[PDB]
């Protein structure tokens, strides 16, 4: 349905294909598939606010071509 | 002794340089940290002296404590970007009960193992609901849902998974649970007695139904990642392994190497380590699991409090491994390229002043970005 | 409308409370525990008695119980309000954990602070920086707010 980008402090940009219905944990599973990082360690930031594991993408008003940030420290 | 030089080289470089072994210029770290951390600046007043405090507060140059990122950096350095990418394509193998397949996957060559450890993220909650009431996108995830004609599991992705129960059984269990508090409760309450009342019998039967059905539903999500370097040895009774790891919100690979926990766990021997690693996945005792988890994966010194009280490991764990070969010359060449990058772009008479110069470059780049934006 | 888990937890906690931790409920709202933890030995908080409130949500034991230090205490893991920054209370709470484990972790954190990935402010930076005067300012906070 929709393409989103996930950037990290290392400068790496990865591109996921998701839907607004997709849960945050599903995005974390896709990041695991593409980068081998366990979901229990990923912090996803959109507009400066953490994305919580029970919620979905449409809960955070995340739509097409949006850019998230993968925090990997604390 | 050449694979041993590889181990010594990567340990020394990580210990002395932290995040600089990633080969990423400090300017990039500063700029991206400025782009992520602009909303945290105080919007009023002399903000240049107010962005000074946000630059000072930054920990952008501190090495990651994400265990997956640490494993990725280790694989990069030991296999080049190419061999690392090809190792990504290999499939994990679930560890056996005795861990024998792992020890059989360890011939006497320079080897790299990558281990991914999963929690069993089974649902711990249940709730009565009517089919009209049920919308999977908005409903709570990883939750059992009892209906008058169906018993379903809403998984972590939002997929409704039927539990093979008839409308008769489901109607009986649905109507037997009357108490208003038990309409949205937990699945396995120790303080529930099935023979005390019909409602508690219903809750116990539903709990055991779900407990049996989950036994073949993939509730595994990844919780830890680490690597193991097993160099070639003169014998087979002197060969040893060295686990490399960070831990989320606990320690960096730098701290792991500083406390020499790689050497401490190397003293266990190959079989000594593999036996504990397998038992971690096979055991049912919560505190046996907790003590082995703390022995293997804690920062040095905190082995006995890492998984106690509230961090007790109650979920069943599963260990998965992949093995590939390490050409010591490729690893040494990658480490030498990183060392020359660091010595050329961040000079100094010792690695410590070089780390500080790297930090200052990163802070200045972050300052310039935050200034040119506000 | 109190689940038998709450009342049997209370009965087993009155039948077995933690040494140094005294938890007993009040009657206007039985979800309320006036818990009191004295400062463990060999700690900067020793000799003092810190009063905390423990509130059971109606969503307990699906939701974690709120715990707040009423007394002020110089510690790199409780804030000015007294909100204990155990990660139990927000994410990593599970019904396998009970009130006794929460109180156990609070007491252990009183005996072993963590100021390296913490929540406190200048308390945390001064604890990692200068453990001595951090311990000693905690001692003074104890002698001021926790002795009476």
């Amino acid at each position: 349905h929709m393409q989103i980008f996930v950037k990290t402090l290392t400068g790496k940009t990865i591109t996921l294909e998701v839907e607004p219905s997709d849960t945050i944990e599903n995005v974390k599973a896709k990041i695991q598939d593409k980068e081998g990082i366990p979901p229990d360690q990923q912090r996803l930031i959109f507009a400066g606010k953490q994305l919580e594991d029970g919620r979905t993408l449409s809960d955070y008003n995340i739509q097409k071509e949006s850019t998230l940030h993968l925090v990997l420290r604390l | 002794k050449t694979g041993l030089h590889v181990h010594e080289k990567i340990k020394h470089m990580v210990k002395n340089y932290g995040t600089m072994i990633t080969g990423i210029p400090a300017e990039i770290l500063g700029q991206n940290e400025a782009e992520i951390s602009v909303g945290y600046v105080k919007k009023m007043g002399n903000m240049k002296e107010n962005i000074a405090e946000v630059v000072r507060k930054s920990e952008m140059t501190q090495p990651t404590n994400s265990a997956g990122k640490a494993s990725n950096e280790v694989c990069d350095l030991l296999l080049g970007t190419e061999g690392a990418s090809e190792f990504e394509k290999s499939s994990y193998q679930v560890l056996s009960g005795d861990g024998s397949n792992l020890k059989g996957s360890l011939p006497n060559k320079n080897l790299l193992v990558r281990v991914e450890m999963d929690r069993f993220n089974a649902p711990q909650k249940y709730q009565k609901i009517k089919r009209e009431e049920f919308n999977p996108e908005t409903a709570e995830k990883n939750k059992i849902y009892l209906l008058e004609d169906q018993l379903v599991y809403l998984d972590i992705f939002g997929k409704v998974i039927d539990l093979g129960q008839t409308s008769d059984t489901c109607h009986r269990l649905f109507n037997a649970i009357t108490t208003p508090f038990y309409q949205n409760y937990i699945l396995y309450d120790e303080y529930i007695d099935p023979e005390e009342s019909a409602e508690e019998a219903a809750m116990f039967e539903m709990g055991e139904i779900v407990k049996a059905k989950m036994k073949n539903i993939d509730c595994w999500t990844a919780t830890h990642s680490f690597t193991i370097f097993v160099p070639e040895s003169d014998s087979e009774d002197t060969r040893t392994l060295y686990p490399y790891q960070a831990y989320w919100t606990s320690h960096t690979l730098q701290q792991w190497f500083s406390g020499d926990k790689d050497e401490k766990l190397s003293r266990l021997g190959i079989d000594g380590y593999i036996e504990k690693l397998a038992l971690l996945g096979t055991t049912t005792d919560s505190k046996i699991r907790s003590s082995i988890y703390g022995e293997l994966f804690s920062p040095p010194g905190k082995e006995h409090v890492f998984c106690t009280g509230m961090n007790e490991k109650f979920s069943p764990l599963r260990v998965k491994f992949k093995v590939t070969e390490v050409n010591p010359e490729i690893a040494l060449q990658n480490l030498e390229e990183v060392q020359e990058f660091i010595d050329t772009n961040y000079p100094g008479e010792n690695a410590k002043d070089q780390c500080e110069l790297y930090k200052i470059k990163a802070q200045e780049a972050m300052t310039k970005q935050l200034e040119m934006r506000l | 409308g109190l689940p038998r888990r709450i009342i049997k937890e209370t009965q087993r906690l009155l039948a077995e409370p933690v040494p140094g931790i005294k938890a007993e409920p009040d009657e206007s709202n039985a979800r309320y525990f006036h818990v009191v933890i004295a400062g463990p030995q060999d700690s900067p908080f020793e000799g003092g008695t810190f009063k905390l409130e423990l509130f059971l949500p109606e969503e307990y034991p699906m939701a974690a119980p709120k715990v707040r230090f009423m007394t002020k205490i110089y510690h790199p893991n409780v804030d000015k309000l007294g909100r204990i920054c155990l990660d139990i209370l927000k994410d990593k709470w599970s019904p396998a954990l009970q009130i006794r484990t929460v109180l156990l972790s609070i007491q252990a954190l009183l005996s072993a602070p963590n100021p390296d990935d913490p929540l406190a402010n200048d308390v945390a930076e001064q604890w990692k920086t200068n453990e001595a005067q951090a311990i000693e300012t905690a001692r003074a906070w104890t002698r001021l707010y926790a002795m009476n």
